[PDB]
């Protein structure tokens, strides 16, 4: 998936590193972080 | 001995353990490099979530082993 339900700060390339019980947690929508 | 926790935005840091500060010790490491709380911390290693209710041996982390964070802000 894209940024279709991520975080305003955030890309798959670096958010697919996270668990399938992490895949819920950040496509859930957070702050706050900016991939940067 | 230390290791290295990456974060979600690609960064890491340095950190200093043992195989006897399961991860609520670690929290606390985390915490003193940032003020991150262990209420808002979600530390990850060889791709798995470890528990407050385990040990860095449990999970053979070792020195340098390198690990992976995501973290939240409570709800505002």
């Amino acid at each position: 998936l894209p940024l279709q339900a991520l975080p305003e700060g955030v890309d798959q390339e670096v958010f697919k590193q996270l668990p399938a019980d992490i895949q819920e947690e950040i496509l859930s929508g957070k702050s706050r972080e900016n991939l940067k | 001995m230390q290791i290295f926790v990456k974060t979600l935005t690609g960064k890491t840091i340095t950190l200093e353990v043992e195989p006897s500060d399961t991860i609520e010790n670690v929290k606390a490491k985390i915490q003193d490099k940032e003020g991150i709380p262990p209420d808002q911390q979600r530390l990850i290693f060889a791709g798995k979530q470890l528990e407050d209710g385990r040990t860095l041996s449990d999970y053979n982390i070792q020195k340098e082993s390198t690990l992976h964070l995501v973290l939240r802000l409570r709800g505002g």
